[PDB]
């Protein structure tokens, strides 16, 4: 009851829905032929991990997720990976030539070829839920898939769905990672293009990730699959209040009327703790305060800025495993005092805390150690439109000479359309100004 | 008959209100099979005040429950007394009203009231006379809030001669669920002032208070918060549920308490203060309950009654105690505080007592008071309420159910109102 | 011979018609059942006690009563008491919902719907009647039903029977016992339109009762029982020169010739003496004189007041039991002397006295032990006022601010009637002043 | 399943075309036969961008052969990989162009340009998802220079969305073909500023150096010349034919490398040029390789960085090496040469790294850089040109086709706003 659909959209997407459902698996008890010994309820059944997986007759356990992408060997990999017999072929969903690293081919030129195919798949997931909540979308932010068709499917979607909400978990351009210089174009364009049909998006900096893998893992040059499996962590344990019960866990739409004061607002900042080595975990065990703590270092967030120049509108922790609430209080007590927790005079300077009781998982031969308890936070802070900045910079940078703007007008887009997402990114960066600002 | 007929909607409002029946059925010897098997008549003089008379010799609560999510549906319906709930007494959607007044109010509990409208008249039908209607909820989220508020403006429009009462949870931001409960506490508080009888006040900030100052539970849980919620209102329908000196019922208790339509908001008061396990091994005098039970940190509601002035009181003892000893410590009460009762109104403080106490205690005493120290509760949220809609913030969440800013305006100066008319009783 | 109806209304009219009529069977000799050996004739007679009790042919003996309350709970008590078989079905009127301590929803909301009812029930007794002299009204001050009911009643009354005495026994609210905080709303309400239909009231002030109750009878916390069973000893000593043969208020009319000269003044206070604990196994028997004495002592008055400060208008006196009017004379001689006895100068001063040579009875298993001579004086004095003033001044305190009012106002009575009776109120004290009041 | 088809016109076209089949056939493990004989299967993961299946386990390259003349088909069909080529995809006349760019664009040219159109057509009909056309040609000659021009524009009709890319051979007085040669140049490179993508510039003036200073060759004959240029197109193709992303295909390549439409020429350079000389101690290391990678000297084009600035760069590392260290040195080139590199285009150098080392070496590095002073190598073609249109000299044979002086004046003037364009952007600022 209560079911999401979850969509994966192009390399970065696909990949990333890779890493989260074979979490998924090992954390429910799911085998990479979908059979789920545990579940006593063959065909259905009402359980909190039934959010995300459906049955069939033979008990097999099937995502609730569609496979998008424009061109084949991503999604290829997936049809002959380890878990290929958990997917329906009809899930996975591939062109015959990508978007090239550009929007306007991923919105238009290619996209239009295989939309409707793609929304007449949604709905077959759709028809077989009792209660739809909403659909978690994942994509990258630079690419042309990721950005132009996702852009896209958000518009159709509101179009078939009216406001049933829906949540992204976007990737961030880092220039250690990024495979194309217009990946900013695509981002802005994107990013304006969304605003208005997405409830919430967790953005994920992939430079961020890198530097944590980088200094946190002791990973010399950190790939794909080091910030995926990274990723999925903290997706795990945003989606786990859907997937999991338990008498102090909260569900993650109460968290989502905390978490967005205004519409255009609904960016918030996550962090992840422990995130140590096997080399390096063994030995210390970390305490509830101790993961609390990094939470509120700088160097642990999933984006890069920095909060203490910023102000809270909204700070939630979800902890997980071996935590009860006396230690958590404990914890927030003396983080507030030694601590620049700087609220807004329009909101209340409080913590939501939620505590599942099931404890982390690690895919076997990942980086991370097993660890008895952890912390993901989510909290809206002004200091997230220091991301926009930087983005918007890149894009400035580049449009006043009207760089690469040939290979998008080639393909239908007018200048009009950049100007108009630029002036949306600057009025976003004053909407997160005036919130700072106090009271008359 | 007298009958009540009892409503508890949402979350709170189901589990406060189940821990009711549990506790009372104890108190007249009903079983969770609804098997009377106690050992005093005074059990079953006035039974049929909150129990049907089944078929065969069992006893079924005059019990609606109601909910948006089946959630706490299935909690209750798996306690130890949910088989004595009447089974076509459980309406309940599936859709939740996400801690929104909106919802439930205008959107989703829209299309379930009148299923719910449906058994309160089908109880209603069987009543011989019928007294009134009692309802349990919160007021920080959204089916107790607006979905309870909802029912009771439907529910006036078809008695509008019975008697609306209810126990009403006030949030606080020391047990909170989200940061909206002002906003919906506030939309409900302007309904209660308009369309019950009388309301009683029953503030989770001093629910938590005891619990950690009083108490000495670190941290507390609803589990312990309720438990003060239900012994508080076991004490405070004692006086409809067993015969005495006193027959009360809710308009004689309407009649005496309220002197003015609108201040019908009550502060309760309890004591002796016990937790869960507790022992009592030594019991208390009573010149010691009656101390404790007016003191500050005995109050359900955090209001310091010495800031203000009590318009009218109605205290309960419940055990084997010397009624002269009641009335001589209860008149030295009046006389040891006589600047904090209004000299306009005499005899203002009317004390009953009961020989039958609560279970595991020996004797106790329960206090409602209408005074105007309430003020600085609704004063409270009234401040949170500004705070946030001085910038209109989380206001999406209930405009994109049709609700217009106006409506938020209107019913933040009604309880701007209120607090003044408490305020000019204050000083006379 | 003339015969009197009893109307109880509310629960102390009900409670205190059952302690009474208890003790008229005690008295008479009739049994629980309605038998009475001493009456040898049968189904029929015209003696004393005729006048409060009808015989069927089968010998059964009927109090000449009607009980009439808007809910059931009190009723159902002598529906089901010792002497349920002395009551008739008809005899007993039950309502639904009561009038929650309101005066207006005894008056004009519960009070419309029930009130033809009761005529009906009463008119029936008064057809059995040869000679019919009125009533006698029992009720309190401070219930809804006692207030509220019993006014509206009395004012149909006066239009069903004109030429008919109406007497009252009126409990007057006392914080002690009282039940709700509005009462003193509901004793100005009624007794503003009951002033023009009551020929003579007999107040008692349950706090007075409440006091003789714990100084001379030893109880802790009276309870209703212990304080009906000692008003219906006045109410008996009251009612037996109409049940008894003699020659002093030997009808209703009397009771207001002899004790209310002015029509807005007839409500004398009544002194009993003695009242002696049946825990005392041994007592002095008191005399003529020492008996008569006390009935000017404050503590045995059924109204807290103070008679050496007002004047008189009447005095009677009424001797139950082994008197000789020997010692009555002897002890007038002296009360006169010793005592501030003022009258009226329009007024004789002197004293009526009736000896009823049958001494009191007293309740097996009651609280008052049995004597040799007892004593009720009644006494129309202005002393009385004083009652008057208390409940004007607590009625003026929560009117100020208008306190409860909505109460009353939405149930149809309009807000006037408040200041209409309180006006009323304030004639009767000034009434009260010009009667006995000096430079 | 991105197909690319390979066209080969005239005699450096079949020339350096040959080789590179040569190349890449014994990277990808393919015999003379076309029989796959390989070890790793990263050989045949991407085998179908350049070769068909062809039924009981054959690979023939997706190349069409073309030339006025049958000199050099001849040849390239009795040389080594000759039986691989499809038969039927040989499009030779008879009549030769002369090295006349008005023969082969206008009048002999047109005679045969239908019949490689039905080549190209069979060839693209048969492709799952075609992604472009690569053309080996040269700018001085007639066939190459003035039929392959002629080519593009014909297939750019049919195929208007798909990407056209050219390895254009510039001409240079060192290893002059013929006098008329800067005619023949300015004439192709107007028409590849308006009908290709992305253009490779092979320059013969910047081979001939590199023979004679770095390698020591006295006497540089056509086949050293090429080996060079074989190396070049092995690693600038290097992305495309085996598996990883970053320039995984043509279009994404000129997205990321043509920031204006008409600045399209790219300027390749090659690590370790010592392909066969006398000084051992090579001992090469990532950072060697990056410091020569971007060194005028290691330029297949006679221009010098450092006298203008890179617009963009794309850099592919094969070999076995730490990425950390490629990372490292990348960046240690960017921050010490700061300076030659606009700021308006951020991150604008891209770095790949291939397992697949090229044949005889235990690591290389290619480079591909959008640099302005590319306007080098256009100006020294002006300039030659402006000394003979001076004069009128050779015009005649130019006229007597058909030509009249406006098309010579026309492409010049083209070219003169080319290196008008690139200097406008070196001078750009940031601010
Ligand atoms: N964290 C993370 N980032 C990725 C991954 N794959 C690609 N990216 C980033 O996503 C951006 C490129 O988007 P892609 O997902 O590769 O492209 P696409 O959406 O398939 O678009 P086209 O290839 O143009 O059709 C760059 O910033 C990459 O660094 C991945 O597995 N994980
Ligand atoms: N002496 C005496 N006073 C009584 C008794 N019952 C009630 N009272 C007093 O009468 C007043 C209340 O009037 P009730 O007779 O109880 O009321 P009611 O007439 O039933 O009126 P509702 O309940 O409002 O319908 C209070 O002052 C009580 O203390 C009784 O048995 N004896
Ligand atoms: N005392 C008490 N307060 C509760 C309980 N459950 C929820 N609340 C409070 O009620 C508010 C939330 O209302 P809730 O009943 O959860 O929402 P609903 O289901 O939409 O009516 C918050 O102020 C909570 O702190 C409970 O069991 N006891
Ligand atoms: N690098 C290189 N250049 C060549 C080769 N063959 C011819 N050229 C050059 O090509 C130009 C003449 O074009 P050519 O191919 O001979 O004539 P076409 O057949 O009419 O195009 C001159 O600049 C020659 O130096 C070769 O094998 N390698
Ligand atoms: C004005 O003062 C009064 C208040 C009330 C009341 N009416 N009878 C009551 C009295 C009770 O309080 C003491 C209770 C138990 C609450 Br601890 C009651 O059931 C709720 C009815 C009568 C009054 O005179
Ligand atoms: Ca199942
Ligand atoms: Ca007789
Ligand atoms: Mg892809
Ligand atoms: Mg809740
Ligand atoms: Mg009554
Ligand atoms: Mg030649």
């Amino acid at each position: 009851m209560r079911e999401c659909i979850s969509i994966h959209v192009g390399q970065a997407g696909v990949q990333i829905g890779n890493a989260c459902w074979e979490l998924y698996c090992l954390e429910h008890g799911i085998q990479p032929d979908g059979q789920m010994p545990s579940d006593k309820t063959i065909g259905g059944g009402d359980d909190s991990f039934n959010t995300f997986f459906s049955e069939t007759g033979a008990g097999k356990h099937v995502p609730r997720a569609v496979f998008v992408d424009l061109e084949p060997t991503v999604i290829d990999e997936v049809r002959t990976g380890t878990y290929r017999q958990l997917f329906h072929p009809e899930q996975l969903i591939t062109g015959k030539e990508d978007a090239a690293n550009n929007y306007a081919r991923g919105h238009y030129t290619i996209g239009k070829e295989i939309i409707d195919l793609v929304l007449d798949r949604i709905r077959k997931l759709a028809d077989q839920c009792t209660g739809l909540q909403g659909f978690l979308v994942f994509h990258s932010f630079g690419g042309g898939t990721g950005s132009g068709f996702t852009s896209l499917l958000m518009e159709r979607l509101s179009v078939d769905y009216g406001k049933k909400s829906k949540l992204e978990f976007s990737i961030y351009p880092a220039p250690q990672v990024s495979t194309a210089v217009v990946e900013p174009y695509n981002s802005i364009l994107t990013t304006h293009t969304t605003l208005e049909h997405s409830d919430c998006a967790f953005m994920v900096d992939n430079e961020a990730i890198y530097d944590i893998c980088r200094r946190n893992l002791d990973i010399e040059r950190p790939t794909y699959t080091n910030l995926n499996r990274l990723i999925s962590q903290i997706v795990s344990s945003i989606t786990a209040s859907l997937r999991f019960d338990g008498a102090l866990n909260v569900d993650l739409t109460e968290f989502q009327t905390n978490l967005v004061p205004y519409p255009r607002i609904h960016f918030p900042l996550a962090t992840y703790a422990p995130v140590i080595s096997a080399e390096k975990a063994y030995h210390e065990q970390l305490s509830v305060a101790e993961i609390t703590n990094a939470c509120f270092e700088p160097a642990n967030q999933m984006v890069k800025c920095d909060p203490r120049h910023g102000k809270y509108m909204a700070c939630c922790l979800l902890y997980r495993g071996d935590v009860v609430p006396k230690d958590v209080n404990a914890a927030i007590a003396t983080i507030k005092t030694k601590r620049s927790i700087q609220f807004v005079d329009w909101c209340p300077t409080g913590f939501k805390v939620g505590i599942n009781y099931q404890p982390p998982t690690v895919v076997p031969g990942g980086d991370l150690a097993k660890v008895q308890r952890a912390v993901c936070m989510l909290s809206n802070t002004t200091a997230i439109a220091e991301a926009w900045a930087r983005l918007d910079h890149k894009f400035d940078l580049m449009y006043a000479k009207r760089a690469f703007v040939h290979w998008y007008v080639g393909e239908g887009m007018e200048e009009g359309e950049f100007s108009e997402a630029r002036e949306d990114m600057a009025a976003l960066e004053k909407d997160y100004e005036e919130v700072g600002v106090d009271s008359v | 008959m007298r009958e009540i007929v009892h409503i508890q909607a949402g979350q709170c409002g189901n589990q406060i209100g189940a821990k009711f029946w549990e506790v009372i059925s104890d108190e007249h010897g009903i079983d969770p099979t609804g098997s009377y098997h106690g050992d005093s008549d005074l059990q079953l003089e006035r039974i049929n005040v909150y129990y049907n008379e089944a078929t065969g010799n069992k006893y079924v609560p005059r019990a609606i429950l109601v909910d948006l999510e089946p959630g706490t549906m299935d909690s209750v319906r798996s306690g130890p007394f949910g088989q004595i709930f009447r089974p076509d007494n459980f309406v309940f959607g599936q859709s939740g009203a996400g801690n929104n007044w909106a919802k439930g109010h205008y959107t989703e509990g829209a299309e379930l009231v009148d299923s719910v409208l449906d058994v309160v008249r089908k109880e209603s039908e069987s009543c011989d006379c019928l007294q009134g209607f009692q309802l349990t909820h919160s007021l920080g989220g959204g089916t107790g809030s607006g979905m309870g508020t909802l029912l009771i403006s439907k529910i006036r429009e078809e008695y509008p001669d019975r008697i609306m009462n209810t126990f009403s949870v006030m949030p606080s931001p020391k047990v909170s669920d989200t940061v909206v409960e002002p906003y919906n506490a506030t939309l409900s508080v302007h309904q209660l002032v308009e369309n019950t009888d009388e309301t009683y006040c029953i503030d989770n900030e001093a629910l938590y208070d005891i619990c950690f100052r009083t108490l000495k539970l670190t941290t507390p849980t609803y589990g312990d918060l309720n438990h003060l919620v239900s012994a508080t209102m076991s004490g405070v329908t004692t006086c409809l549920r067993f015969p005495g000196q006193l027959n009360a019922d809710l308009r004689k208790l309407a009649v005496n308490m309220v002197p003015f339509p609108r201040l019908h908001f009550f502060m309760p008061g309890f004591a002796p203060l016990t937790s869960r396990g507790s022992q009592q091994y030594r019991a208390l005098t009573v010149p010691e309950l009656t101390q404790q039970m007016f003191d500050s940190k005995n109050m359900m509601a955090a209001c310091d009654p010495r800031h203000g002035r009590y318009l009218t009181v109605a205290a309960i003892f419940r055990g084997r105690m010397s009624m002269k000893e009641v009335d001589e410590q209860m008149l030295n009460v009046q006389n040891k505080n006589s600047s904090y009762f209004v000299e306009w109104i005499p005899n203002n403080v009317k004390t009953a007592v009961c020989d039958i106490p609560p279970r595991g205690l020996k004797m106790s005493a329960t206090f409602i008071g209408n005074s105007t120290a309430i003020q600085e509760l609704f004063k409270r949220i009234s401040e949170q309420f500004t705070a946030m809609f001085r910038r209109k913030a989380f206001l999406h969440w209930y405009t994109g159910e049709g609700m217009d800013e106006m409506e938020f305006t209107e019913a933040e100066s009604n309880m701007n109102d209120l607090v003044s008319e408490y305020q000019q009783y204050q000083d006379a």
